[PDB]
Order: C-alpha cells, then structure tokens, then sequence
DNA sequence: AGGGCTGATCGTGCAAAAGTCGTGCCAGCCGTCT
DNA sequence: AGACGGCTGGCACGACTTTTGCAATCGCAGCCCT
C-alpha cells in the first residue's frame, strides 16, 4: 500500500485508483470464481467468469496491448504494472538523474 | 485497516506507530512479539514499504 | 351492530415473516447494506494518476527526533533519547512512567538517576510542550522560557509547586489564606496561565481532515422539497438481461430450471430495493411534515418525537420504521444528524404540551449563556430558570439536561472577576 | 394574546357575561349556558377555552345528539378488548380528549337517562368510565354546557336527577337573545356586512336600504348565529352591479316568482 | 461536529491575535508579511471518558479541554502585502453571522 | 363542457344553469330542491362544468340508498370498529375529492345524529371517526337534494333546524317533468338519436302523432327516467321495425 | 398389482421479554455563619 | 465550630421502545417398497 497512496481528493473519499481499481476488479472476480466451482456451477458461466478473470489479469499487466479499461468520467486508460515501467512516465524515467 | 483485505492488518506490516491495531501491546517495551486478539508484528512503519 | 364474540370472518392475510424480507429491510444498514447487496449479487449468478504530494511533517515527532539527533548524543545517549521520544502523546505528556522506561531499557547498569538526566535534556527539547508531564509542569517550563518581569510568577510557582489541588477545586479562600494571595491577585495568575499554551502538541497537529457522509439530504428548498437521500449513492443494481435471455434460451431444463430460480432470486432483490426506495420516500414526507416547524422553532423548541406515532401517520409497520431509523443519517442545513437524533425524547410540558429533552437542554444552555461569569448558575437556580420557562421540568430533569449538556459544576466553573 | 373576531354591539349584557367568564377563567368549576337555538354560544365556550382552560389547553367538541348509536356512546367511554365485531384495537379519544381540558356540548336535553347518569358519576369524582375492564382513571377534566331547554322544565320532567343536574350546573351564563338585542344587532348586522364584502372578494361597498333594515327587524331572526347573517348577506349577494342594494327574499322559495 | 470562526485559537500568542477581530477575519486595510493569521479556524475533537489527566487540565485551564485544534488560515511564507476587501457567503438554513 | 347533458331550452332552466354556475364559482354549501327523476346530477354536471375544481372534477355521486346503520358507517369509517376489517374511511366521502364540493341525496332517511352530523359538515368541522379523535379537517364544499319540503319536516320535528337552515343558503329549486312541456319534443328528439347511436339503428326513423298523444297523455313522473324508457321501447320495436310503429311503451307487467 | 411419499413453490410483521428512559428522592459533604 | 443548604449522584419504580426469532402445506405423480 505505500507505492499506492490513497491520495484523498475531497477528503470524503480516499479514491485510490489506477493502482488499485484493477486490483479490486480480479480480487471480486477471483471471489466470485472460488466460491462457484464448489456450488457445482454449469459449464458455460464458469468458462465465462474464467475468461472474464483472465482478461482482467491482462489487463492489470498490460491494459493498452488487450482491452481497454477507463476510469469514471474518463475515457483515458489507467496505468498497469508496466505503464508505470514504460514510456516517458516511468521508472526508468526520472530514474535517469530526473 | 479492513480485515483480510486491501490495505489490512495482519498483511503488509503493522500501522503508523509500534501501537497494535486492537489496542493492546503498543510500546517500545514489545520489540517482536505479537499479539493474540490481533496478529501484528510491533515493528516500524518504514517495513509497511 | 354491536354484538360480541360473531361468527367469524375467513382471514384473507397472512404475516409470511420470511428471512429474505428481514434482510431486504436490513435495518436501513444504508453503505452496510450496499456491500451485503454487493456480496449477494456476487454470490447471485446473472447478477449485474492523481497529484500524490506525500509530504508532511510527522507531528513534530519526526522534528523532535532530527532536532535530539541534531543535539550531539552519545550512541548509547542516542538511543535513551529516541525510547524517550517514542514514549509521547499527541498532548505531549510521557504515557509510560520513569520506572517502565527502564524496564524497558533492560540494562543493570542503566538507573534512575542516568534516565532522570536523559529525560531531562529530553525535557528541554527543541519545541514547547516536551515536558511529557502534568500542564503545571509544562506551565513551569513555559514561565522559565517567559520573562521573569511577568507579575505574580513567583506566586503562580508557589501556587503550581503543592497548592494544585487548590486551584483545581477553585478553592480562592483556602488558596488566598496558605498563600497570603492578595485581592485580584489571583485575577493576574489566572489570566498568565490562560497564556500557558495547554496541549501544545494539539496546535501542531494543525492537520485535521474531515469526514462526512451524505446519506440523507434535509434541502428543502422553497419547503417540503424532495431532497434525495442519497439517490445517487443508491446502489439500483440489476441483474444480467443478456444472461438472464441465454438462460431463457438454455437447452438443458436443469440449466433453464438454476435460470428461472437466479430470476426469482433477482425478482427478490428487485422487490427489496423497491421497498427499500419507499420506506425512505414515506419516511422522508412523514419527517418533512414536522421537520421545517423544528427547523425554525430551534432546537430549544423542539416537539417529542414517538417511533411509533410516526409509523402511525406512515401507516406501516411500527416495528418496520423502527428498524428503518437505526443506522441512518440525515444530513440537514443545519447540519448532519442520525435519525435516532431526528427523532425526540418524550418529556412533560406545561400548558398541554410535550417538550424534547433535547429542547429541554438546549434551553438550559442558552440560559447558561446568560449567567454571571464569575459564579455559575446554581442547578436551584437552573430549576427556577426553567419553572420561569414553564417547562415543568424539576432539578432532576435539570440535571440530566445538564449532564446531556455537559454543564460545568457550579462550585468548579466558578472563578473570579 | 390573541383574541378571535366578534361582532361590534352596545350589548352590556354581552360584556357583563365576558366578565363573569374572565372571572370563572381562573376558576375550574362546571360552567352551564342557557343559549337558545343558535345563539352561538358555541363561540362563547371557546372564547372560554382561550381563558378559563390553562393557555393552549386541549378542547373537544362533542355533542350527545350527535351520536349514533348507545352502544358507541359506551364506546366512547374507553374500551380495554373484546368489544364490537373487531376488538384489535380501541381507542376511544374522548376521554383523552377530556384529559387536560374542559367538557363542552350542545343541546344536552337528547341524552339517555343512562348516559346523564353515568356523566354524574364520572364528574362528580372525577373517575372515567371503561368499557373494557380496566380500572377507572381520574382524568382531570372541565365541563362546560349550553343547551336550550330550562334545567328547571327537565326537573320538572325527571330527565335530569337532582344530584345530576345540580353538579352539571355550577354556573349559569344566559346568553342574551338576538331579538333583546335591537342596537347592537343592527352594529353586528354592520359588521357582519362589512366582513362578507371582505369573504366575497368584491370591492364595491355592499350598501343597504332602510326598507331592507325595517323588514331584517320584521324578522324574528331566533339565532343569533353567524347562520341568520349568512343568509341575509346571501340575499345580499344575489344582488350585484348596484351600490346599494334593495330589498331582499326571505327564502327562496319564497317569492319564487 | 460543525467548524466555526471565533477567533479562540489556542498555543498562540496575543501579538498574532493582536489584529484579529472578533469574528475571526482581519480589519479592512491591513497588511501582511509572512505567516500571519488570517482567518481563525479550528477543528472539534471527539469527547473522551472521565480520563482524569485533561480532566484536572481542565479544571485548572478550562475553555479549551483540547476541544478543537489550531486550524486557522495563514499567509504562505515569502509573500508581504496588504488587504483589499474580505468576502465571505453563508449557506441558507445557518445564521451564524458574528460578523457578516 | 360536460357534453352538455340534458340541454334544457327552458328560460327557467337556463336561470337554474346560471344561479348553478354561480354557485361552483362559490365554494360555500348549497341546497338543489329536486324532486324524484328530476335533474338527477344534469345540474351537478353543470356546477362540474363550472366548478372552480374544472381540471379535477368533484366526487359528485349525490345519490346514495342504505340503511340507517348504514349511512351513519358511510359518515366514519374506522378500520378496527364494526364488522369490516383493515378498511378505514372506506366511504371517503371528503377522500374521494379533496375540496370541490359534497354531494348529498335523501337527506330526509337521515337521522337526527346523521343530521346533525350533516350540519357539522356544513360548517368548519371535523371529520367523523368511530374512535379516536378526528382532528384531520378537509375543507370541501357542500351540495344537496331532497324531494321534501323539510320546512315541513322542522315543523314536523323530524330533522334538526340548525342543519335546515345553514344547508339551505340558497335553495336551488328544480323543474319537474311536468314543468317541460314545449322541451319535451326536443328531449324526445335528443334521446331517440342517442338510442339509434347506443343501438347502431341506422337514425331516428320518425315519430307518430298518436305516438307524440300517448307521451303527452302518459304521467312521465321521471324527468328523464320516462323518457329513457320510451326511448329504449321505441329503439327496441323501431330497430326491427325500421319506421315509427305507433307508440312503444314498457309496462313491469304484461297480459295478453 | 397396490400403497407411501417424496420435493418443486408457497413474500413488509410483530411481540414479548428485555431493555431502557423520566422523574423523583434520600444521604452525605463541603462552603458557610453563626 | 456545628449546623444551614444546595449539589450530586445513586437508587428506585412505572412508561415507552424494540429486537429477534420465528414458514406450513401443498397437488402435481412417478418411483420404490411391499
Ligand atoms: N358576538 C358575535 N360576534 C360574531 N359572531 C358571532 C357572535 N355570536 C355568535 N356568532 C356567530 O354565530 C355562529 C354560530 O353560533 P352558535 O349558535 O354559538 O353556534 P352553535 O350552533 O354551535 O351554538 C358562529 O359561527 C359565530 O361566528
Ligand atoms: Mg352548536
């Protein structure tokens, strides 16, 4: 949690995103898949929530290759694990004496 | 901190101060034990990084 | 057609309690409701950067360690230093005694006096308030940093140093008689300690974020308006239509079977919501037909509130709107206020009337505000205010006004002129 | 404070029975009116009410004749469970009504012998009947009455026992007649004139003519009610475009020519 | 609880407070340098139990019992100058208004 | 506009339309002298029509039959008292159109409670309740017919003289079939269209001058009610008959 | 060839014991004046 | 310098609230036991 502030805006509400907005999509999704495969689920919702979990992993590593996810009110991508490492925004930016 | 969850207790470290998230054992005195109505480390902040 | 014991009618009713209509009424549990309903729709199949600044001071804490470590100290010295400045509040006074800091230490050759010695250049640290001890010794530390010019310092170090209990209590004739205080005298000290700086370690917590939740909404514009209670926080879910139509077209009867008891399942959360959204409209007119009269009358002139008269003029269920009022909040001009505070505390009134013991102490602080500062107003004196008023309240009621209000004792709140 | 509208007229008997109201007002003793049909002595009880009761003291008005059946009459003593078709719930009111305030009602000549009974023997000690068993409460209430007929003339015919009628009337308060009234009549008449142009919503004056007064005192005019004003500013109202208007109909039926 | 302007700062000396109305704001036509006190703000501060340490502090102090914190506005440092005009809007349904 | 029911060309009828209209301008009670089958709600369509309630229309439905019991339960209805259950205000007299004005019809099978209770309603009053207390207070105004002279009635003493006189603020008094005589060619005229429309008859085939004898000669009690079923016997005979067919009249009972 | 019997679907309440508040009231104590 | 007084707070008893702990029996009829 201390590379994902929360970052209050209004103070009202915390409002982290584009750190862990993709994190509670997967860890809801993962719930969801965990506890429908011991209620003896039919085959075709568990293939779908399988690949709705697969594609939100995808997307938590890399939005912009697959799929593309925006936040509220905004249509610009969120910042996966390797945005934050690529482009002129990233680690390795500023990391250069920036 | 929630319980078993995004920014928790028990998981990532243990809060701002040596001070448990219960409320007992929350001093300097304790240096690695851990208590048992809340499973808490009593470390620094600086290891929740 | 006024005969006793008849024939009896065939009931055309039934209660049908169910479990399912228990939950769906969920005590109003309001954003509690909100992740039960989102962990049900999980659980229910065809169901449904920023700036980041990071920077602030650590409450002086982190001031107060650079500024020991600042101070040339030994490693040993060092260390003493830093256990003695975690061991602070927030106020700035030591939690853990003397004697538990070196227990803490755990060293033979670590002792009282050598703890003493630390604490003490501890003690006159970079910032006011590292006394980590009782305000008069704090006070004391102040009157040292002030000029020995300021009247009546001695006095004041002789009335902190074992006459404490005297001031505390407001003792003036005891005090002035073992201390030889002269008139006004006291007025002097007095008005030295209001400048003594208590709980300094408050004023340098000048961070203070604020938290509110909007919950219900009391507008009102131009009377009676529907404000909201929190529409748009309002969940509204819905099921899948999209699954919902592939479990209509399922080709295995068991699959449109698990399809057709998913819907009535949703058909279920549907209804609870339904009837979620008109409890808080039925509720929200049933408030709004006395609300704007307290509104204006004030809060001194608030009427009694009954759960169950309200349910009355609502017509449903008293137990139902019961179970509605806990765990809401109503957020008002005036300001934010649970729904156990919108409603009123019965109380007997003069002139066949029914006053709020809310209104009863509001009352009665607005009558501690016209007092004479140098002498509370006396509970005799609050009933004879309050007989004044017709309230036919007595001392008892007075008093727990009072303790509701958090009124000062008379003797204590006293001071001099 | 606040004082209700009443008709302007020179009728020291009318101040005279204000006063001996304001002086009762301190007082909580039964207070019996001798007003005829339509004397308004309705107005005059809650004139009371502002006064004799405590300040905002609750008032009911409830008249015996009005009721339906004895058996709500019982009904409107308080009933515990197990009475009528449907016992789920009972709550008379009226008794609640009667605590913490006074008793007023009309025309009490129409009651059973049994109800004026039972009203003596929860006046005079002040307990409250119960239709279901319950024990009896001792709701403090005032009595107030005005009726028509002479307590004396039911005396005479029995309806009222003499330990009834005597703790039902206290005090006496005659209201004056409208026909003794022939000044203060015509000042009200005025009055009474002048706020129906208000109601009516016209702003040209009403007017009236001296046949229409001499024929207004022809009338026999029994109430004193706002009732026989009504109609004499109705018979008013169906005249317009005039000033001043002429004449007027009795009933309307009358000259239906 | 509800934030109001009432100038009862404390940990403060009188000299900072020396120009403060009563209201909170400054007087018309001032000036300023550095960190000076603009406008008095503070901030309540749950209720605890009988805890007798601020209760005696109290006792001996009172006004205060660490009710509110300093939470006032200040000018940013590195700036000097002088007031124009102040303006201040009050929702409807709060009429406070020490000094508007 | 009410569709106009039951035009009258009477000069008479239309000052009664008039004194009507001012009436539901006014919001204040209002007695209507009827008789039996005469202006049967045609003028409470007209203070409809003119009602100051014109968007929302009043309850109107004076006419009203039921036994004393009956209509004192019609005046308060509790949910708890008497035989019905879970229903409360069941008749809403006052419910069933807030303001507008009550319409009222028999006055005279009133009780003496039932009458004073009208009176009551007649001024500011409260509404009538089995328990409890009624403060609820719906102002509406006040409407009713009788076919009786209760000046009689009062004299009579069998109805309370305070609710005589306040009801009657201005009687409206009302024609009788036997005051239409010249408009009683132009109802017949009007109710055999209406009957050719209601039952698909091609169009009023004509009358008869012994048919038009036979009306005039005929009692007609009903202002309306007669001329319904004159018009209903004509549409039945004239519709297989497709012309006049004499005179067809409806008797409860037929010989030979 | 005849009996048992099995699970689908079956929707806004309440009450009764418990709890808790309103109100009054007595017992001691300290500030005090005698 | 012991008693007047008012406070305060515990102690008690009725009067209002309120929470949780409560769901069968179907009418289908085919399957299994006898
Ligand atoms: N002095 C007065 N001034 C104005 N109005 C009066 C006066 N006396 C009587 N009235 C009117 O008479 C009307 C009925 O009076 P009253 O006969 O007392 O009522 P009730 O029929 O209930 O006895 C009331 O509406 C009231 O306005
Ligand atoms: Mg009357």
């Amino acid at each position: 949690p201390d590379l994902r502030p929360l970052v209050p805006l209004d103070g009202g509400r915390f409002a982290t995103s584009d750190l862990n907005d993709l994190y509670r999509r997967v860890i809801n999704r993962n719930n969801r898949l965990k506890r429908l495969l011991d209620l003896a689920a039919p085959d075709i919702i568990v293939r779908n929530e399988k690949r709705m979990l697969q594609e939100a992993v995808d997307a938590l590593l890399d939005n912009g290759r697959r799929g593309r996810a925006i936040t509220g009110s905004n249509k610009r991508p969120l910042k996966s694990l390797a945005d934050m490492i690529k482009g002129k925004q990233g680690r390795f930016r500023q990391n250069l004496l920036g | 901190p929630e319980r078993d969850g995004l920014f928790c207790a028990r998981i990532f470290g243990p809060v701002k101060d040596y001070e448990c998230l219960c409320g007992k054992y929350k001093r300097l005195k304790h240096r690695g034990v851990i208590c048992e109505k809340c499973g808490v480390e009593v470390t620094q902040t600086k290891v929740r990084r | 057609m006024k005969q006793g014991l008849q024939l009896r009618l065939s009931q055309q009713l039934a209660m049908t309690p169910q479990l399912q209509q228990a939950i769906r009424l969920l005590q109003l549990s309001t954003l509690e409701l909100q992740q039960e309903l989102q962990q049900a729709l999980e659980s229910n199949p065809l169901l449904e950067l920023p700036v980041y600044q990071g920077e602030t001071t650590q409450t002086l804490q982190d001031y107060l360690m650079w500024q020991v470590e600042l101070t040339p100290f030994t490693d040993t010295d060092r260390a003493i230093a830093t256990s003695i400045v975690d061991a602070v509040d927030d106020t700035g006074y030591l939690t853990i005694q003397i004697e538990d800091i070196v227990d803490s230490i755990g060293d033979d050759e670590i002792g009282l006096e050598e703890v003493e010695a630390v604490l003490k250049r501890i003690q006159r640290f970079d910032p006011v308030g590292v006394a980590a001890k009782d305000l008069r010794d704090c006070l004391l530390i102040q009157l040292s940093q002030f000029a020995k010019e300021t009247p009546w310092l001695e006095e004041a170090r002789l009335i902190i140093s074992d006459h404490l209990d005297l001031l505390a209590n407001h003792d003036f004739r005891t005090l002035m008689r073992v201390t030889r205080l002269k008139e006004e005298v006291l007025k002097e000290a007095v008005n030295l300690i209001q400048s003594l700086d208590p709980r300094p370690g408050q004023s340098i917590q000048t961070s203070e974020p604020e938290y509110v939740i909007p919950d219900v909404l009391v507008r009102k514009v131009s009377g009676r308006w529907t404000v909201e209670l929190n529409a748009d926080s309002i969940p509204r879910l819905k099921i899948n239509q999209q699954y919902a139509a592939m479990g209509n077209s399922a080709r295995n009867d068991a699959d449109g079977q698990f399809i057709r008891s998913n819907l009535q399942e949703a058909r279920w959360l549907i209804k609870s919501l339904e009837s979620r959204n008109d409890t808080l409209l039925r509720v929200s007119r049933c408030i709004v037909e006395q609300q704007q009269a307290f509104f204006e009358q004030g809060e001194e002139y608030m009427k009694p509130m009954v759960l169950a008269d309200i349910a009355q003029a609502v017509e449903m269920h008293e137990s139902t709107i019961s179970r509605v009022t806990t765990q809401k909040y109503l957020h008002s001009p005036r300001g934010i206020f649970e729904l156990k505070y919108f409603f009123s505390s019965h109380v007997n009134t003069e002139g066949g009337g029914e006053a709020s013991s809310t209104a009863i102490r509001a009352l009665v602080k607005k009558l501690i505000a016209a007092e004479n500062p140098a002498k509370p107003l006396s509970d005799s004196k609050l009933t004879s205010m309050l007989s004044e008023q017709g309230i036919m309240v007595a001392r008892r009621t007075v008093a727990k006004y009072r303790e509701s209000l958090s009124i000062p004792p008379s003797n204590q709140r006293k001071q001099l002129v | 404070a606040e004082y209700k509208d009443n008709l302007l007229g020179e009728a020291n008997s009318f101040l005279e029975v204000l006063e001996q109201v304001s002086h009762l007002a301190p007082l909580d003793k039964p207070v019996l009116i001798i007003g005829e049909r339509g004397t308004g002595k309705e107005l005059i009880a809650s004139r009371l009410h502002y006064l004799s009761s405590r300040w905002q003291g609750p008032f009911i008005s409830l008249n015996c004749a009005a009721l339906n059946e004895n058996l709500l009459d019982s009904e409107l003593f308080g009933h515990e469970a197990g009475a009528f078709t449907g016992a789920q719930k009972r709550h008379p009111g009226r008794f609640e009504r009667a605590d913490g305030g006074t008793l007023f009602l009309d025309e009490l000549a129409t009651a059973p012998m049994m109800v004026q009974e039972k009203l003596l023997r929860v006046i005079e000690y002040g307990e409250l009947e119960r239709v279901g068993g319950s024990q009896p409460l001792q709701v403090n209430v005032r009595l107030v009455c005005a009726t028509n007929a002479d307590l004396p003339a039911m005396v005479n015919e029995g309806t009222f026992r003499a330990d009834l009628l005597d703790r039902l009337a206290f005090d006496v308060v005659q209201l004056p007649p409208l026909r003794e009234r022939e000044s203060d009549i015509m000042l009200m008449a005025e009055y009474f004139a002048i706020q129906m142009c208000r109601e009516i919503k016209l702003p040209l004056f009403p007017g009236f003519t001296e046949r229409a007064r001499e024929t207004l005192l022809n009338y026999r005019w029994p109430g004193n009610i706002r009732e026989l004003k009504n109609v004499v500013e109705r018979s008013v109202y169906r005249h317009g475009t005039s000033d001043y208007p002429l004449d007027d109909i009795i009933i309307d039926p009358f000259k239906r020519r | 609880g509800p934030e109001e302007i009432t100038a009862d700062i404390p940990n403060v000396g009188e000299a900072a407070l020396s120009k403060l109305d009563e209201s909170g704001i400054v007087y018309i036509g001032a000036e300023v340098t550095g960190g000076d006190i603009l406008v008095g703000k503070v901030t309540p501060k749950g209720e605890t139990q009988l805890t007798p340490e601020e209760k005696l502090l109290r006792a001996i102090f009172g006004e205060k019992a660490s009710d509110v914190k300093d939470s006032s506005l200040r000018v940013p440092n590195g700036v000097s100058g002088t007031v124009i005009d102040v303006q201040v809007f009050t929702r409807d349904g709060v009429e406070k208004d020490k000094r508007a």
